[PDB]
This record gives C-alpha cells, structure tokens and sequence, in this order.
C-alpha cells in the first residue's frame, strides 16, 4: 500500500515560521515527485510547488516564489515545507502528494491528509457555555482559540436535533453553537475544551 | 595447511570485508548503509563480480559473454530493486566525476595506443568514418522518430544525435587487446578505430546542442555552431603545447621516470577533462587529453610500454566504476512497455543504418571485404555519453514546466538507455568474436 | 494564466440519476485536464488523468469526456458516496491551476426554515456581553435571508453567521445568526423580533 | 636540450602546481584559499620544502640539521604567521586522522624491524627501559612543576604523565637506518630501542587519564587503571590473533603477493589503530599493531623485504604530513614569556633526570659504554603523544569552568608544545650523530 | 586597532527569531574567543555564552540555554547569535565581546557598540505632536513604533530649556515629550520621524 | 551562584576628589574580580583584569585594589570623563556574573523643581485623547515626588513618568509625568493643579 502522512494540525503566530512534514511508506520514495498544494477554506486549491527527492531540485509558483522552502531527506523518508513571515493569508489546509515524473500521463493520484495551518494572535482560553432558553434549546459555546472544543450531549440528546454549527473565527475568537430539539426537562451540553482542560458541563435549566 | 581455491576464497573475502571496515573506521557514517561512500564501494564490487559471472558462462561457439553485460546489469540490479537502491546511493557529484576520471583513463590509454605511421595514412578515412556514420544515424533516427513516435523535426534530431556518437570506452580496450594479438596492425585498423572513436563525440554533442537550442528557442544556432569548432581548436592548441611540453621535460635521466611521467599524462588529461567541463567548454578535454597523449608516445617511442601497463591497471580498477555507474542512470520508469516497442524498432533501424553507412565510408580506403565488415560491426557501441546527456532533454522541458515537452525529452530518454543496453554489450561481443577472424594478424 | 472556470458551483442531483460536471479553460489545453475529488471529511483522491484516462481503481461510473478547451466529467448514476466536491486541474503549462470546484447536494423537496428566537440568558447580561440569536433550521434550499428586528430598529453590523453543509440524514440545512451589541443597546430594547 | 638543475626544477614545480589544480578541478572550492584540501596541499609542501631546506645546511662537525626540525618549523609558520594561517585551514578530523594514519604506518613499520632472537634476548631489559624512566620523569617533573610552577600535586603529575612518552615516530626512522647500516645488530640495540619505544606510549597514558579523573574527581581510578590493564591484555590478543592469521593465509604461490600482505598489514593496523581510538580503547591500536606486524614478519622471514620497502615509501609520503601537523598544532600564545622560563627549566631538568634514569636500567644488561650512553640519549625524542594530549586537561579545565583548573591546563600545554620542540630536534640529531661512533658496526 | 562591529538596532515580532552578526577587525579572528553579553534596560549585564572560532565549541549560561545559538565564519571572520521565540524579556542590547582563551589573567577587554533588539507586535505610526500652553512650552510627542524620531528644534530654542526625555514605551506606543524655557512669542517643535518620513512641525501659538 | 553586590549603586563626587566603588561577592572568588567601565553613549572598555592589574592604555588614575570577597575601586582624581558607570565581574567559577553597577554623579547645590502645568490643547479634545502633562525641572538630588490633583481628586493610575540623566552643563535632573485618561474624565474637571 502506498501511503502519505503529514504533521498534525499547527497554530502559529504572525511573522513566524512553521515546518511541514510528509512521510510517504509503501513505494520507492527517490522514485516520485512531491508536490504541495495549499487550500484556503472556502476557495479552491492552488499548486505550491514540487521536490525531487533524488537530486533535490525544485519549482514553486511564482505566487509562492520565496514564501515556500521544500526540503527532503531520503533516509527518513520524509519531505519537509517552510512557510516564512506567516500572515493571515497563509491559514489553509496543506497538502502533499506524489507524482510519477517518468510517465506520459503523470498527475498526483495519491495525496496526504490536510495539515491545518493557523496563523494567529490570542492564546489559549476556556470556552465559556451560555444556556438559552425560550421546542429547541443550545448553549452556545463563547470564544476558546483551541478549534478542536468537540462539544457534547449526554446520552439521550443524540437522539435527534443535534445541530452543531461549525466554529466561527469571530474575530480571534471560536464560538461554536449547538442546539437540540424535543419536554421541559432537558439535558446540558458537555463541552470537553481539551486544550484547557475545562470539561464545563453547566446545566440548563428549563426557565 | 592452506592451498588452492579455498585459500584464495578466504583471502579474497578478507580483503574486501577489510577495505570496507578500513574506509568506515577512518569515514564512520559515509561507510554505512546510506551514505555515499557504502554505496560506492557496493556498486564497485557488485559490477566486478557481475563481471566475472557473466565472462565465466561459455556454453555456445559464441565467445564468453562481455563483463560489460555483467557491470552493466550490476548497476541496473542495485538502481531497480527497492530495498538495494534504498540503501545504496551515490551522491550525483561523486558518480559524474567517477566517470569523468575514467573516460580521461581511457582517452590516454587510446592516445598512447595510436601508431603514427598509420594515422598519417589512414588520413580521410579517418575523417569519414568519424564524421559520416554518425550524421547519417543522426538523420535516419530523426526521421524514425517523427514518423513512429510522432516527435516534431527539432525533437527528432535532437534524438538522432543523442542517439548518436561511438563510445570509447567500448571500442578503446578492444582494439587495444587486437593491437596487442598483432590483429589488423599491418593496414592500422586498431589506429583508425582508436583515433575515429574519439572525435565523433564532438560533432554528436555540437549537434545535440544546436538542435536543443532550436527546440527550446534559446540562444543563437550560430553560438553553438561556433561553440563547437572553438571546442576543437583550442582543444587541437591546448593538447599539442602539452604533448610538446611534457614530450621533453620529464628527461630520460631522472631516477623515477616512468612514474613522472605517468602521473604528468593522467593529471594533465583529467585536468583537461574536468576544467574544460568546468568552463563551458565540455569535448576540448577529450581531444586534449587524445592529441597530448598521441604526441607524448610519439616522443617516448619505447619507453611508453611501462606507462602503458601502469594505465592499463589503472583502467582495470576503474572500468567496473565506470560501467556500474552508467547502469545505474538506468531506470526501469523510462522502460515502461507503454510504447518500448516502438523505440526498440526506432534504435534497431538506426543501427542497421549506421552499420549500412559505417560499411560505406570505409568502401575506398584500401581494405578488403572482412576488414570492412568487422569495422562496420566494430562502430556499434554506444555508451557513457547517451548515459551522460540521455535525460538532459527531460530536465529543461521540465525547468520549462511544459507537458509536451516533457513526454518529448522521456521518449528521448527511453531512446537513450535502450540504445545503450541494447548496443553495448552486442557490439563488445561481436568485436570480440569477429576480431581474430576477419582481421589478418602479423607475426 | 489558464485559469479554470466551473460553470456551476452547486448542481443538485438525485440519488439515481447521470450528473455530468463542466470545466473550462481559459486557454487551449490539447487533453492535460486531471480530474480529483475531494470529500467533505478532507481527503482528496485522483479520479481521471489526461482528460479521459480514468484512474487505476475508480469504479467504471465515472467517464471523463470533453476535448479542447471545454471539458466535462460525467456520472452514469449517483450513489451517496458521489457527493463531494469535484476539482478540474491542468498540467499544460507550469503553473498548474485547479478549477473553482463543485459541490453535489442531493434534490429534496423544498423545506422552511424554523427561524426561532433565542434571548440570550441573565448570564449575558451579568457577564457583560450581549448577544442575540436567531436559530432558522430545517430550510431548503441555500437561499435564505438573515435580518434582525430588534425592537423594529434594524442594523446592518455586527452579526456573526454560520452555516452547516449538506444534512446526511434529511438534506436540509442550518442557519445561526448571532447578534453581539453593547449591554446599553440591550437595556433601551426588550422585544425580540427576527425576519428570515 | 632540456638538461641539468633547470629541467628538474621545472619538472618538479610543474608537478606540484599540476597536482593542486587537478585536485582544485576535481573538488574546486576546498582546493581554494581557506578550504580544507588547499590548506592540507599547503602544509604538505612546507613542511616538505622546510625539510629539505634545513637538511642542506651543514657548516659545522655536526651532521646536517634533522628534517624533523624544518618540518616542525614549517607547520609552525604556518600555524602563527597571520594571514597565512588564516588562509590555509585544516580541519581537525582531517588532522587527526592523518596523524593517526602516519603513527599506524610507523607502528606497522617498527613490528616488520623487529628481530625475534635479540627480542628474546633482552627480555627484562626492554620492560625495564620502557616503564622504569617514564615513571621516574613522571615524578621528579611533578615534583619541578609543585615546586617552580606552584601547580597542586595531582596537576604537577598530569603534566609528569603528558610529558613522558618517547615517540616512536622520532627513534623509529633512526633506529631501522641504523639497523640498515649494522650498527649494533649483533648485541639487539635497535630491535631494543623500537620494541620499548612502542609500550611506555601505554602506560603514560594510563596515569594521565588516571591523575587527570584524580584531579576533576570525575569516575574511579580503579576503573582507569583496569582500563590500561585491559588495553594491554586486548590488543595483545588481538595482535596476535591477527598476526597468526596473515602469517599464514596469503600464500607463497598467489599472483600478487606483495601487494596483497601490505595491504594486509597496513589495513589492519589502521582498522585497528582508528576502531580502538573510537571504543574507548586508545593504546589497544598501537599494541595490537606492533604484535601482529611482529609476528607476521617472523612468518614471513626474508620475503618481508618488499613489504618494508613499500611501507618505507608510504613513510616517506607520511612523515611531512606528520611532522607539519604537530607543529601547526604549536601557538605562539601559550608561550608567552610570562612564565616560559621556569616551564623550560622543568622540562630541562626532567630530560635531565630521564637521561640518568635511562642509563641506570640498561646498566645490568651486557652492553658497554658506549652503548649505554647512546641509548641513554636515543631516548629523549617526544612528540606525536605530546600534541595528541597535550591540551585535554585545558579542555577539561575550560568544560567545568574553573578559572585556576585552566590556568593548570595552560601550564600543562606550554609545558608539552615546550618538551616538544625542545627535545625532538635534539633528540633525531643526537640520534643521528652518536649512532654510526658509539654503535658497534657489523659486517 | 582592534574593533568588533556588530549589526545595528533590530525590529523582531513576539515568537519570531533574529540574526545578530558581530565582525571583528585588526587581529587575528580564529585566535580568541566571542563572548555575548545581554544588556537589559536598567539591568545590569548577563553573560550568554562564547564560542571558540577554532572548533566551533560553545558554552551557554544555563538560563540562555536552547534560548541563543553562536555561529561563526572564519572567511568572513563574524560571528552570529540566534535568539529563538523572542518574548518581551528578550528586547536588550547586545555585545559582543573577544576573550585571550590562552592567557592566565584573561579578561574581555573589546567590546562591541551593542544592537538593541526590541520584540514588539504594533508596526510603524506617524508621530503626532500636541502643542501644550499654559515659562516653558512643550509637543508632547504621541505614539511612533520606530524609536528614532529624532525630535528637534528650530535654530535658538537649543540656547536653554531643551530637556528631551527618553521616549518611552507607554505599551507599544512610544512617548518622547520636549519642553522650552523662556515671551509670548514662541517657537514650533519640527518632529522628523524618519521612518514614516512624517517632518511635521504643527507650529505652537500663544493661546 | 556567585551574585555579586555593588552596595552603592549612585554615589556623588566632584571633580577634584578621589572616589573609591565596592564591590563584594557571595562566595569566595580568589582574585578574578574584573572591572568594567560604561560611558553614557553605551560603549564599555576593561578596565583592571585581576583585582588590581591595570590594563594597558588605561590612565593611571585608576586603582583596582581589594582583595578576598570584598573587592574596590579607587580614582586618584576625578575628571569628566570618569563620570559613567563602573561594573565589577567575576570569572571565577563557570557563568560570569556582573555586578549591579554603579554610576559616578556630579556633586552640586541643592535645586527645586520648576514644577510647571501643560494643559491638553484643544487638538488633544477633537482628536479624541486626553493627556495631562505635568513639566517639574531643573531639581537636585534625584529625590522627587509624583502626584497629581486635577480638581482635587486624587488617582494612582494612568501616569507616564520620564526621567533625564545628568545634567553635563548645570548637572540638574529633569521630570516629566503625563497622564493619559478617558475624554469624559476629562469634561468634568477644568482646573489644574499638580504637586511636586
Ligand atoms: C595520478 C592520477 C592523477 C589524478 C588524480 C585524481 C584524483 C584526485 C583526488 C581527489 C580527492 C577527493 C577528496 C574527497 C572529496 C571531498 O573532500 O569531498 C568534498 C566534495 C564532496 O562532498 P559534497 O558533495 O558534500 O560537497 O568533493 C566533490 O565535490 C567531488 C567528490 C570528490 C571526487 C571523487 C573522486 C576522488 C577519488 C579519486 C580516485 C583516484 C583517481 C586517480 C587515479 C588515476
Ligand atoms: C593500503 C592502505 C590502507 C589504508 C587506507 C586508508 C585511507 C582510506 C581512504 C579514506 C578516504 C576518505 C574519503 C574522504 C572523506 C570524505 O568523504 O569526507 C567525509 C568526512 C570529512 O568531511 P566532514 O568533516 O565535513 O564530515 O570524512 C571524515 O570525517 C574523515 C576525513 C577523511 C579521512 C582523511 C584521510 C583520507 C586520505 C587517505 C590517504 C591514504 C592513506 C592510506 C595509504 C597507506
Ligand atoms: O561524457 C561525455 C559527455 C559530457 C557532456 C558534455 C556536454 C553536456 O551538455 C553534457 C555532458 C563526453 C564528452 O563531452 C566528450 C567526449 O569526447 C567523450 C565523452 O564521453
Ligand atoms: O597518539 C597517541 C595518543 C592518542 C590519544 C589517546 C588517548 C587520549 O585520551 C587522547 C589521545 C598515541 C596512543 O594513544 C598510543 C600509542 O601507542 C601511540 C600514540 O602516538
């Protein structure tokens, strides 16, 4: 099997730098082109550029011309990205796929996984729940700069409604909503914040 | 006590385990699997012993196959296999100035092997089947390629002189062994051989260059036209102040004459070789290193046996290199059966042609029927300069970042290594076999 | 450049039915047209090389035609793993540039939105901020329109709004509109009025 | 015609110019100012050039000054001279690895000398001479250095043990001349000098490593001192292991036999030299080396000749190299005037007090007088062991950050570039001059 | 002579990293040692680390540990320092200093002129001058990120009374005040920040 | 560690007299009690390596006696120039360890502070600011005091302070505070008064 694995999820601060891994397993890695295709949420891809894992040649899009440092090293396997200055702009999903040079049809046909990339001011903060009341019923998550909040219902409320809103930026701050449908008794989100540690359960009370 | 084929067995393993444990105890991590130096010495012992099991299978009348096919397929073996090809690389530097330094060898070694009188007679012969054969490929391939691959005229003929020049290092040592036997040496067929072999590369790379330019739009056709003769005079003015030079220096009394002047031979030929490449100027070092190397012998008269036996070693330790190498530059992506039909038929018709017009240009020079046909069977191989610009096609359609052009420079490639493997090992086999047959030896 | 063109951005699309996606280029490309498909979970996989050239283990349903410069994929009938997001690409010239990209979202029958009122609680007030929301769920299609009445006065600012993609159960959709003013607007206002 | 001075000085300056370019060519930027392989060039052809030039002169009844010293000063001018020492710059792997191959080849070179019957001879005599003055010199400078220099006790003995050794690559050379020549073969002068010469390198090491762990109070001393026991105990083994082996396994009827034993031997001592060194082990390699060329030239009898011809050659490459290195390791800082004086007088005395020492053990062993004064003052050369060691404890000082253990291992340093120059100069010339009178020819 | 010059003031953002270069003339570079001193405001100093051009072999203070990364380049006989996830502690002058390694009283004894690094998140502004009036009379510089404004005066206000107090930071908003001495009749403060290149002059009048 | 201590960190001194700065370690260095010399523009130059080796091109005014853990500096005499900051470190153990250093002051009369009002102008009203500038110049010693009383009411907060070094024509010191605060506080007080 033929496989492409890249780093974890990134938050970075602007002006910094981020290095981006990709190790491939299952094929000859000297023997295909890594390319590196950069999607920005909501728009479509757009091509980076491309490394020789044999003699370590390279070509960039002139968009990403000295933005972008590709590198690679045979032992281990892996090809490494440097995104420089970082800015707002350059928060997207990364990928990285290979490509048979020494085909007359070559494309990419075997891609990495997304490696998000944040580029950001704030630091960590605790989601903060906010019941609502008046049939439905949500929290209302408030700003936490870790994305991955993964807000949850006691058994029961899966049942149906389970509306979970993806989280907004909101001006450096996420705020994820859910809401649920139903009688008056109900049940409270469970929001489980793992960066902070802050698993707020803050029950709602039918007012 | 110890005695026959185990004791040589034992000594021989030791000796190479040893240099392998001297080079990683002084070295460390460039002599583990990886690093440079391991894989060096690997390709270094896998050709040698492909070379040596290949020459002991002898079943048919036909001779024991060539250790070129053993090199060769060692370098190819360690190159195709996943794990072996993991482990053992070679940095690209390292491999091109190996191969440098053994084209340089070999170019001396052919240099010293010239005979005077012949070439003074052998004089437009020599021009002809130089300059004739390789023209004439050069434009059968063109037309080959444009009607069966479908290439465009600029791209055809950049593949018929790719496709193009005789390699030395496969004409060199086998007309050095028939000069040796005294094989043809009364009509100088080794001298023509020798002294033919080693210009044609100059016209196959001018050529290669202009119509690479075309293709590509860059430049001027007159700088590379220019470029080349600028390559043969000054190549022609450097290698005669050499040989002049070193043709009197070293004198016939000084204590260690013999080494001198083999150590001033092989560095002034490398240094030719290598900053020529260095400056632009990549074909004045070979015929350089040919003139200075030709005048040199022809000052020493007898006393260059013993700097040609130091050289003959030099080359047996350094042909295994050489050829490992240039089968290692092949890659079974580029012989995908995608349409390796189609170039196989391209690369046999230019042959056949190129046999055709070899037999031709040789037709008014003096020989008889079998010293035509084993030169025009001896003008096949082909070698260490299809390996040396085979993919530079492919790499600046891709610097252009043009799909066309690609698909183009891979067919060129394909082209390229099938050439090569097909008429190398053919070509030394049959120069083999065909030498003490159809030449007249002198006693 | 050759930038790509995808003439429509979100074409719906039975669950037994032939789909077929345009591409054009604006340029002339002899056939170096890729084709991908993305999923909503992220993973993107190649679908069709050189215009018609299809992949090594993509099922025989995907056929991509089209020549020139207008270019095309087709679907002979649409299963629930279909729905994705589908890029044209192509490898001509240097740059390589992808197309906009295409969204497929099942047909359904038309749906409206629930569009209730959510008053943010004591909390909001005590805390300091002051947030309103409007949950509308359950519409279909994407065409819906967010405005708030509060207290008949209307404003054009500070409103944060989210969508959620195709629903897998019931194909309907989800809006959250969120409303954050100072607690001095919230004082002089304490009627709750949202138009969708 | 070319003839006479002038042709061989262009013969031997268009060499030297010749190898550096073919090198440049070759690699390009190290064989540039500041690049590593230009700086290595350099050195080699001062120290050569030095050599030679300090061996014309000869004015007085004394022999012409030893080569060793215009070697010594060539590195020297090149490690201090400014902006020559900022252009020609050596890597210290590089350095070292030479050094290390220069001591294997001398090692290798001294075992092959050796002569079995006078070795079994002066059996309690070669022990005595190698261990009883490197202990009594450890002392007596110690107890100099509390005394004059103010160092504490356990510091005054680690400037004892550095400054103790005799080098094998100084008694060596001289020694096989002189055994060449037949002066003082029939009583076993030279096989004496060259097997001692090769042991007390073990034991000053010992108590350097074991006063150094004393003073920074760093491991154990037993486990020190069970290191050198154990260096001893495994490079015997080792030795003669591997000295039993090739005594026996390439065969009096191979077809290159000479080659294949050099190689052989010199592989062996350099795998065995570098993986010793890199094990934790240094002093195994030396041993290891001497035994096995020991008793691989016992095997071998008269056919060991080539083998040392061929070694002699590759000594005579080496021993600028060498030579040059130790001095480029000489800084002209740590022997500012602030103190030389009273570090001379230390090293003075104790060259003193060695000299007494060395001729008082061999007084009970059967020479005469002449004799014993020879070999009291064909002990005194020391080098290649005082500039391996000589800036450790420096280095161990400035690593614990310790303002008085550095200004020790200053002390320590001058104290062993000091005894270097002092005595290695001294030491081949008195060589030299005392060899052919006070030895007792055979013929 | 003997000089070490080093690079001038640096601008670097919080996270980010910078490259300190310190070239010495007049002896011989690969002979002593480099020494790197940190120089907070109002602090006294701290000693870093050096590095030994000969080896290349380096010994750090334990609080700049994995902070600070020496280099040097015999050819170019300079020496650098890497500051790496520069914080708001890490904005200081910079020396650096040679050291005789083999001398038994050795000391630093040349210094360099020092390289203020700051680490800071606004980025450049325009300097506003606020004419005060009730003698004296003073602008009031407000807000610059660049530090060298440069304030000056036209020819006869220097005579007396041209106090100019160090800008100060006034969280990232720096704030240099002038005041004259003295009739009525006055003269205008001409602020020349030549970053934003912004010679405003805002005439004060007798009011 | 070896934290070192210089006990007077500002001493005054005239330019004719002999000063003398102390410098005591918190351990037992032996004698490698350096001495540093900073100018005001910020550049530094050794002065006495040792204790009491003076360094070459130094003026021989300068005596590093002391010796143990209680190490000193001594100045035959005085003179403009000397006027800068003196550090004394230590190399005795591994991390080298500066003092806090000390700075040399010009002994004069006694001086009081101009203590001079600056009211916002009514560029600092429009433009939305509102900065109170207190201006107290041309005092002696460094001792002064900062406090505002804008209408009698009293706040610890929102005030920059500035100081000068010293005076090289009249060796005096120079203040400035200013007070940065909302343009409401500002509408309710109209008379200034500020206390030094
Ligand atoms: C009498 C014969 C005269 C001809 C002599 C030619 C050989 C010259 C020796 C060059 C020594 C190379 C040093 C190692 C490179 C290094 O430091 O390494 C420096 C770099 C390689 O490292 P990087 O790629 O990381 O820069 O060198 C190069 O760029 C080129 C590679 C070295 C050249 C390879 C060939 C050397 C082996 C020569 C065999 C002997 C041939 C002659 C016999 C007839
Ligand atoms: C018959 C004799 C047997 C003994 C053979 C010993 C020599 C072995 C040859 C080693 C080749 C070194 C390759 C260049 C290093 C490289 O690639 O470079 C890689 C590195 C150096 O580069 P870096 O320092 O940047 O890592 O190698 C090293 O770390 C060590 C330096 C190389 C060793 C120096 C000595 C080589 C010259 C040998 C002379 C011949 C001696 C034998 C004659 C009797
Ligand atoms: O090996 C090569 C090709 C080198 C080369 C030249 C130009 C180029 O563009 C790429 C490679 C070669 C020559 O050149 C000239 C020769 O007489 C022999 C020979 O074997
Ligand atoms: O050169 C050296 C020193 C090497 C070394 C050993 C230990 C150490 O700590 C540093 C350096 C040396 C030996 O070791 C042993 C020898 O027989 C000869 C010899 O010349």
């Amino acid at each position: 099997e033929v496989q492409l694995q890249e780093s974890g999820p990134e938050l970075v601060k602007p002006g910094a730098s981020v290095k981006m891994s990709c190790k491939a397993s299952g094929y000859t890695f000297t023997n295909y082109f890594i390319h590196w295709v950069k999607q920005k949420p909501g728009q479509g891809l757009e091509w980076i550029g491309y490394i020789n894992p044999y003699n370590d040649i390279t070509k960039f899009n002139e968009k990403f011309k000295g933005k972008a440092t590709l590198t690679s090293d045979k032992s281990s396997r892996t090809a490494y990205m440097e995104l420089s200055s970082l800015t707002s702009e350059d928060s997207a999903v990364y990928y990285c796929a290979r490509c048979d040079g020494y085909y007359r049809y070559y494309a990419m046909d075997y891609w990495g996984q997304g490696t998000s990339v944040t580029v950001s001011s704030a630091k960590t903060t605790a989601p903060s729940v906010y019941p609502l009341a008046p049939v439905t019923l949500g929290c209302l998550v408030k700003g936490y700069f870790p994305e991955p909040v993964t807000l949850t219902w006691n058994s029961g409320s899966l049942s149906s409604g389970v509306h979970t809103f993806p989280a907004v930026l909101q001006s450096d701050l996420y705020t994820l909503s859910s809401s649920v449908t139903v009688p008056s008794q109900s049940i409270t989100c469970n929001v489980a914040h793992p960066a902070s540690s802050t698993k707020v359960d803050k029950k709602i009370e039918p007012r | 006590p110890p005695h026959g084929l185990l004791d040589r067995v034992i000594t021989n393993v030791t000796i190479i385990v040893l240099l392998w444990a001297v080079v990683w105890s002084i070295t460390g991590s460039e002599c583990l699997p990886g690093g440079n130096l391991f894989g060096i010495i690997i390709l270094f012992y896998c050709a040698i012993i492909g070379g040596k099991l290949l020459g002991l299978i002898k079943l048919p009348t036909l001779p024991p196959l060539p250790s070129l096919l053993g090199m060769l397929l060692a370098g190819f073996l360690i190159r195709n296999i996943p794990v072996i090809n993991d482990n053992v690389q070679i940095k690209h530097k390292w491999s091109s100035s190996l191969r440098s330094i053994a084209l340089s060898i070999i170019l001396v070694r052919a240099g010293l092997g010239l005979d005077s009188k012949a070439l003074k007679k052998l004089k437009g012969v020599c021009v002809r089947l130089s300059m004739g054969p390789c023209i004439v490929e050069a434009c059968t391939s063109a037309l080959l390629a444009h009607y069966l691959l479908g290439l465009p005229w600029q791209w055809g003929f950049i593949l018929g002189f790719v496709l193009g020049a005789v390699s030395p290092a496969v004409v060199v040592p086998s007309m050095l062994l028939l000069q040796g036997g005294g094989y043809g040496v009364e009509k100088g067929v080794p001298t023509l051989l020798m002294a033919a072999g080693s210009f044609d590369d100059i016209l196959a790379i001018t050529g290669f260059n202009t119509c690479l330019g075309i293709a590509f739009s860059t430049g001027s056709t007159v700088f590379n036209v220019l470029r080349g003769v600028l390559e043969v005079v000054i190549g022609v003015a450097t290698g005669s102040v050499l040989g002049f030079f070193i043709q009197y220096f070293p004198s016939r009394d000084q204590d260690k004459l013999v080494c001198k002047r083999t150590f001033l031979v092989l560095g002034l030929s490398v240094l030719a070789v290598f900053s020529s490449v260095h400056f632009g100027f990549p074909g004045s070092g070979g015929l350089c290193t040919l003139v200075m190397a030709f005048l040199a012998g022809m000052g020493w008269t007898s006393e260059k046996a013993e700097v040609e036996k130091i050289i003959a070693v030099a080359w047996d330790i350094f042909q295994p290199l050489l050829f490992g190498l240039i089968g290692a530059e092949v890659s079974i992506a580029s012989l995908r059966p995608e349409t390796v039909g189609l170039c196989v038929a391209t690369v046999g018709i230019a042959v056949l042609i190129r046999i055709l017009t070899t037999f031709l240009m040789v037709c008014f020079a003096g020989f008889n029927l079998k010293e035509k046909i084993f030169i025009s069977f001896a003008w096949l191989p082909k070698a260490t300069v299809q390996a040396a610009i085979g993919s530079v096609a492919l790499d600046t359609a891709r610097s252009h970042g043009e799909k066309q052009l690609e698909d183009y420079g891979m067919d060129v490639l394909t082209v390229a290594f099938l050439s090569i493997l097909i008429t190398a090992p053919i070509g030394s086999l049959l120069i083999g076999l065909l030498g003490p047959r159809l030449l007249q030896k002198v006693e | 450049d050759i930038v790509m063109t995808q003439t429509t951005s979100s074409l719906s699309a039975s669950l037994g039915d032939r789909v077929t996606i345009s591409c054009r280029a604006s340029q002339d490309i002899s056939n170096y047209l890729n084709w991908f498909q993305q999923k909503p979970d992220g993973t993107v996989k190649l679908l069709i090389c050189y215009t018609s050239r299809l992949h090594s283990g993509v099922p025989s349903r995907f056929s991509g035609s089209g020549s020139g410069t207008d270019y095309s994929l087709t679907i002979s009938n649409l299963e629930q793993e279909d729905i994705a997001t589908y890029f044209c690409q192509q490898d001509s010239k240097h740059p390589w540039t992808f197309g906009g990209g295409t969204k497929l979202e099942i047909k359904r029958a038309d749906a409206a939105p629930t569009v209730s009122i959510f008053p943010p609680s004591s909390e909001q007030l005590t805390s300091g901020g002051a947030s309103v929301v409007c949950f509308l769920n359950n519409f279909y299609p994407k065409d819906i329109n967010v405005k708030w009445k509060i207290d008949g006065s209307e404003r054009q600012n500070g409103v944060l709004n989210s969508w959620t993609d195709q629903d897998s159960k019931d194909s309907t959709y989800s809006m959250s509109s969120t409303l954050t003013l100072t607690k001095d607007e919230y004082e002089r206002h304490n009627s709750y009025t949202c138009e969708a």
